[PDB]
C-alpha cells in the first residue's frame, strides 16, 4: 500500500521495478524521495516515461512515485517501436530497468549500457555467467 | 653487460644497452662467411648511431677476415615500402652483386625490414643465414624473435611468407634514442602482452616503472642515460616470455595472441594511420573485458590491465582522449558487424599473469558482439539459478575504517 | 597396377600406367581439405586425358567430402611464362579466391609448373600442401 523511505533513498528504483509487477486493487504509492533529482536528473519524471514504454500506469504523486502493475508480463513495446529505454548516462536506471527487461517474449533493449561503471561496474558480467541469461548488442549505424 | 636469451635450445637472443662493439664481433667471428650484406633504412642510414655500427664492422673485418666484402642496401621507408616489388630490388641487388648461398644478410631495421629481409633470405638461394639487427621497440620484442616472415599483398596484410629462423637477433638498446615518442609507446603494449600472459613479477615493476618512463620519453629529446638497466630489463621478459613459448612447439604459440583478435579488426579498418600496438591495447581491454564476462577473470584485473595501459599513454577504449585525434575521421568506420566477420577464438584471460587452461577458446559472436559497444539487448529470463550467491562491491564504509584500526593496532 | 617408392621415409611416390582413378581417390581421402586447387597448363587444359582427370575429381568429391570446392587456374605454359610476374597471377588468385591455410594445390604440369607452383605453395600462407602430378618425362 504505503512505504516511505527517508533512510532508504538509495533503494527506490529497485523498488519501483518489483512494485511494476505487482499487480492487485491497491497501487504502491512510495513517497518521500525528494532528494533523488539533485543526484544527477529528476529520476522521478524517468519512471513515468519508461514504465508507460512498458504498459504499466505509473503517475507522479506530489514526493513520490504511485506505481500500477498489470501482470508479471508487460505490454509489447521494443526496439522496433519508437526507441528504447534510456538510462540518462545513470547507473540506477540501468542496473533497475535490466530486472524488468527479462519478462516480455522479444529482448527488451536497454541505451547507454556501460555507464554502470560508478557502482558496479561489472552488472552485466554477472548476469551472463552467474545468473544464465543472454545478453546481446545492438549498434544503430 | 650483455643478457642472452635461449631460443631453440641455442642461446642467440643479445640483449644490452650500447652493445656497438658486440654486434660486428660476434657475426664475422662465429658466422664465417664471404659477402655481409646490411640492409637498412634510408632514415635509418642516415642517423648517427647506424655510422657506430656500420664503421665498426667496416675497419674490424681487415683485423679478423681481409678477405671478406660488404655490400650495403638503403630501402625507403613507409608502411607501403613493404611489397613483393621493393622485395624484388634487393631479390635482384644480391644476384647482380654476385652473392652465393653464403650469404649473412643483416636486416638493421625495423618490424618493416625483419619482416622482408628476412622473407629474402628464406628464398635468396633457397635460404641464406639472416641476423636480425632489430631497432624499434616493437621490432625488439615481436617481430625479431620467431622467424616469421611475410610482405603486403595488396589484397591482404601479412600472407605471403615463409618460415626462416634467424641466427643471431640483437637487442640493440641504444638505438632507440633517435625513436619518436609515438613510435616508442607502441611497443610497450606488447611488452604488456608478454608481461600479463606469462609473467606477474615483471608487472608489478612495470607500475613502478611506468611513472618515470613516462616523463623521459614524452620530453621530446629522450636523455635515457641513468635509466638504461630498467630499460633493458623490460625487453628482457618480453623475450624470454616470447622464447619460451616459441620454444615450446599451434598449441601454446597461440597464447600470444591475447588482444590480436579484436585488435586485428580495429586495425584492419583504422589502418594507415593507428599503429599496430596502439589498437593491441584496445584489444587487450575488449579481451580481459570478454573474459571477465564469461566468469573467469576478477573483476580487480580489469581495473589494473587499465591502469598499466593507460599509464603509457596506450588507448583503452575507441573513443579516447587522443586515439580520437590521431584517428580522426576515420573513426566512424568502426561498425560492429564489420569488426565482427573479420575476426573466433580468443584468448581468455584467468588472472594477471596467467591463461586460462594455457589453451585458445572459442568463444560465440554475441558475446563479442556484447563487449564492444554501450548497448545491452537483455533476454526473457528463461532459467535462472536456484541456488546462487551474489558478492557485490566490498562495503567501502568498513574496508575505510579496518585498515585505519590495523594501522594502528 | 601400381608401384610406390619411398621418399625421406614415407611411401608417396605413385608410379603406375592409366592411374587416373588412384589419383582422385587418394588425395581426397588420405588428405582431408576443404579448398582443392589444380592449376595447369592451357595446352594441357586442352587434353582429352585432363578431362579424365578433373571430372574423376569433379563428381567423386559428392560422395567423399561434398562440403568441399574444386578452383582451376590456367597458365600459359613456356620458360618465359615461368617468372615472378606471372608467380604473382596465382598467387592473387589464391588470396581472391578465399583460400585458406589447408590448400591443396594440384600442380598438374610440367617443369615449369611444379617449379613455380611448388614455390608457391612454399610462400602461399607460410607453407600450404602440394601435390606433384607431372607428365612430362624429364619432371617425371
Amino acid at each position: 500500500p504505503h512505504v516511505d523511505m527517508e533512510p532508504m533513498t538509495d533503494a527506490f528504483l529497485t523498488a519501483s521495478v518489483v512494485a511494476a509487477v505487482a499487480k492487485g486493487g491497491s497501487s504502491t504509492s512510495i513517497t518521500g524521495i525528494a532528494n533523488q533529482r539533485v543526484k544527477e536528473c529528476n529520476r522521478i519524471e524517468a519512471m513515468v516515461t519508461e514504465l508507460a514504454k512498458f504498459g504499466v500506469p505509473a503517475n507522479e504523486l506530489p514526493d513520490g512515485i504511485e506505481i500500477h502493475g498489470i501482470d508479471i508480463e508487460d505490454l509489447k513495446t521494443p526496439e522496433i517501436s519508437k526507441r528504447g529505454v534510456s538510462s540518462y548516462d545513470d547507473h540506477r536506471v540501468a542496473m533497475s530497468f535490466s530486472l524488468l527487461a527479462g519478462l516480455c517474449k522479444e529482448p527488451v533493449l536497454i541505451l547507454e549500457r556501460s555507464t554502470t561503471g560508478k557502482t558496479w561496474p561489472g552488472w552485466w558480467d554477472i548476469l551472463h555467467s552467474k545468473f544464465k541469461i543472454e545478453l546481446d548488442g545492438y549498434e544503430p549505424p | 653487460s650483455i643478457e642472452k636469451v635461449p631460443i631453440l635450445g641455442k642461446e642467440t637472443i643479445h640483449v644490452g644497452y650500447g652493445i656497438a662493439d658486440h654486434i660486428v664481433r660476434e657475426v664475422i667471428a662465429n658466422l664465417a662467411s664471404s659477402t655481409y650484406v646490411i640492409v637498412t633504412d634510408t632514415n635509418m642510414a642516415r642517423t648517427p648511431q647506424y655510422s657506430k655500427l656500420t664503421d665498426d664492422f667496416k675497419t674490424n673485418l681487415s683485423e679478423k677476415r681481409p678477405e671478406s666484402r660488404l655490400l650495403t642496401y638503403c630501402v625507403s621507408p613507409g608502411e607501403n615500402n613493404k611489397n613483393r616489388a621493393t622485395k624484388a630490388a634487393v631479390e635482384d641487388f644480391l644476384l647482380q652483386q654476385g652473392c652465393t648461398r653464403d650469404t649473412v644478410i643483416l636486416a638493421v631495421g625495423g618490424g618493416v625490414i625483419g619482416d622482408m629481409i628476412g622473407f629474402v633470405a628464406a628464398t635468396f638461394m633457397r635460404g641464406v643465414r639472416v641476423v636480425q639487427v632489430p631497432t624499434t621497440l616493437l621490432a625488439m620484442v615481436d617481430s625479431s624473435v620467431g622467424g616469421k616472415t611475410a610482405i603486403d599483398t595488396p589484397l591482404g596484410k601479412n600472407f605471403i611468407g615463409a618460415f626462416h629462423q634467424p641466427e643471431y637477433v640483437f637487442c640493440d638498446v641504444s638505438f632507440l634514442e633517435t625513436l619518436p615518442a609515438r613510435q616508442f609507446i607502441n611497443g610497450m603494449a606488447e611488452v604488456v602482452k608478454t608481461a600479463a600472459i606469462w609473467n606477474e613479477e615483471e608487472f608489478t615493476r612495470l607500475e613502478n616503472f611506468s611513472k618515470k618512463f613516462l616523463s623521459v620519453v614524452t620530453s621530446k629529446k629522450p636523455d635515457l642515460q641513468s635509466i638504461k638497466a630498467e630499460l633493458v630489463k623490460t625487453v628482457l621478459e618480453s623475450v624470454r616470455v616470447k622464447a619460451g613459448v616459441v620454444s615450446s612447439d599451434a598449441g601454446l604459440r597461440n597464447l600470444l595472441n591475447f588482444g590480436h583478435t579484436i585488435g586485428h579488426a580495429i586495425e584492419a579498418v583504422l589502418t594507415p594511420e593507428a599503429l599496430h600496438g596502439e589498437c593491441v591495447s584496445i584489444g587487450m581491454i575488449k579481451e580481459a573485458e570478454l573474459s571477465r564476462y564469461l566468469g573467469i577473470l576478477p573483476p580487480v584485473a580489469v581495473a589494473r590491465l587499465s591502469k598499466c595501459l593507460v599509464a603509457y599513454g596506450l588507448p583503452v577504449s575507441i573513443d579516447d582522449k587522443e586515439f580520437l585525434k590521431k584517428v580522426g575521421p576515420k573513426r566512424h568506420y568502426v561498425e560492429i558487424d564489420i569488426l565482427l566477420k573479420k575476426m573466433i577464438r580468443c584468448v581468455l584471460l584467468e588472472k594477471i599473469g596467467k591463461c586460462y587452461q594455457l589453451k585458445a577458446h572459442q568463444v560465440s559472436k554475441q558475446d563479442l558482439s556484447f563487449v564492444l559497444t554501450d548497448e545491452v539487448l537483455v533476454h526473457p529470463f528463461t532459467n535462472p539459478p536456484k541456488e546462487n550467491i551474489i558478492v557485490p562491491p566490498g562495503s567501502k564504509s568498513i574496508s575505510n575504517r579496518a585498515l585505519i584500526l590495523a594501522a594502528l593496532g
